[PDB]
RNA sequence: GCGGGGUGGAGCAGCCUGGUAGCUCGUCGGGCUCAUAACCCGAAGAUCGUCGGUUCAAAUCCGGCCCCCGCUACCA
RNA sequence: UGGAGGUGAUUUAAAUGCCA
RNA sequence: GGUCGGGUCGAGCCUAGGCUCCGUGAGGGGGGAGAAGUCGUAACAAGGUAGCCGUAGGGGAACCUACGGCUCGAUCACCUCCU
RNA sequence: GGUGGGGUAACGGCCCACCAAGCCGAAGAUCGGUACGGGCCGUGAGAGCGGGAGCCCGGAGAUGGACACUGAGACACGGGUCC
């Protein structure tokens, strides 16, 4: 419990039921689980990247503050947060923020926290040795860039492209930022085979 | 663009004013695509 | 708990309202242009899964069987 | 003699062509 | 001549420092030339909707619409200006 | 640039201590790139254009880089040291 309480989130949804009045109305549901630390109902905390808005003519996001609404693990009453297992964090944000799984790899830490965003991202790559979980297992190549590929960032996700291919890291480009609390977070690699992703390394994020 | 006017005259090829606004789609992008 | 079509090479039209598989892409061939494609028209073409019932009489109304099977009990 | 300017009008569906 | 001190000019070496001198080298986007491959008809006449320039938006591709300008745009009706 | 000084055969920021803000620059500063210069040769109607290995008067190197001895004469091609 000794660095900044993230929840790396996988879920997140809405109660609100078609029909609901405007009297029992509730903000969304955001679900990770506690590895670093710890979570609590009424706390500050910022969601990131959570929302993207037009500042200054380029596209840009909004890390976003709120406290909880509720916590829980399904039909139990609790209050705060520990680490062990995917738990549920009802908020005081909007809804339709939420719904159909928009920030799915969202992450939560505190609003005086943390957690940076970067949309050219260097990362370790670690080449992968074949073509796992195929039909078919063919070399791994030494590429050139400007080739497009997939960045899973843990939980979080994105294109990227690149213009220097050092030997074991990678400059990418992006078009969305990072949630990278610390060194070295483990960001993987996939490249399409037939309309299939699948790997071609493991990387740690340097920052 | 600093225009040079023996091209308008559609002889033997396309139109001026559609191959500017094409050449547009690709120095926006050689500045903007990693060209950083 | 069910429940649906049970259709030509292909869209299946058309089913209580009952006699002409009903047009449409496609296959043969005939017309126009110089010649092609568009365009025009004859021909092929299944005959309603199938056993039945009802029905003078049928996909037309009702059932045996079976083809394929399409919806059966999620919001922190 | 020939223009030299202006206002209006100005029509379904009509694709393409080896070889010296 | 020698040896100790002090001072003096000075190559090289050596850390670190970006610059320029490169054998290369990893995906690339175009570019020039082959016009019995494939897709369509924008350009030339009033080219089947007239064309062509500046900004903006869209589009499998040549291309299409939106306001402001010129004849390097053809006829009928009608004027008006001069010879 | 100035005052005042040591130094070489000799004047000189050539070097030294003091004193102040001067110097050049779009009539091309600086930095990059190329070349040994001058008598002259090649061509051309002439106006020019292009070349300045071979002969003579200049100027510089002795495997790269540094430094001294001797003599009028230099840091010495067939003399001397160090890297
Ligand atoms: C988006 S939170 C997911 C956990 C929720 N309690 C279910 O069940
Ligand atoms: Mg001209
Ligand atoms: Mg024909
Ligand atoms: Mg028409
Ligand atoms: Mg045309
Ligand atoms: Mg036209
Ligand atoms: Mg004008
Ligand atoms: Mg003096
Ligand atoms: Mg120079």
């Amino acid at each position: 419990l000794s660095q900044k309480p993230v929840m790396l989130v996988i879920r997140s949804f809405d109660v609100n039921k078609p029909g609901t009045q405007f009297n029992e109305l509730k903000g969304g549901v955001i679900g990770g689980s506690i590895i670093q630390g710890l979570f609590k109902v009424d706390q500050e905390i910022k969601v990131l990247p959570g929302l993207r808005v037009e500042k200054q003519g380029k596209v840009s996001y909004e890390p976003i503050f709120t406290k909880i609404s509720s916590i829980r693990f399904g039909d139990e009453e609790f209050k705060e947060a520990k680490p062990g297992g995917l738990v549920a964090i009802g908020t005081y944000l909007d809804p339709s923020l939420t719904k159909a799984d928009n920030l799915l790899g969202s992450i939560i830490t505190l609003a005086d926290a943390e957690v940076p965003v970067l949309w050219n991202i260097r990362i370790k790559y670690n080449l992968l040795e074949r073509v796992v979980g195929a039909k078919e297992m063919l070399k791994v190549d030494p590429i050139r860039a400007k080739e497009t590929l997939m960045l899973s960032v843990g939980s979080s996700t994105t294109l990227g492209i690149v213009t220097s291919v050092k030997k074991d890291e990678i400059e990418v480009e992006l078009r969305r930022p990072v949630a990278v609390w610390s060194n070295n977070i483990r960001t993987v690699i996939s490249r399409q085979i037939a309309g299939r992703w699948r790997m071609i390394g493991w990387g740690l994020v340097e920052i | 663009m600093k225009r040079r006017p023996r091209k308008w005259k559609k002889k033997g090829r396309m139109r001026w004013k559609w191959i500017k606004k094409r050449i547009r789609r690709l120095k926006r992008q050689r500045k903007k695509e990693r060209g950083l």
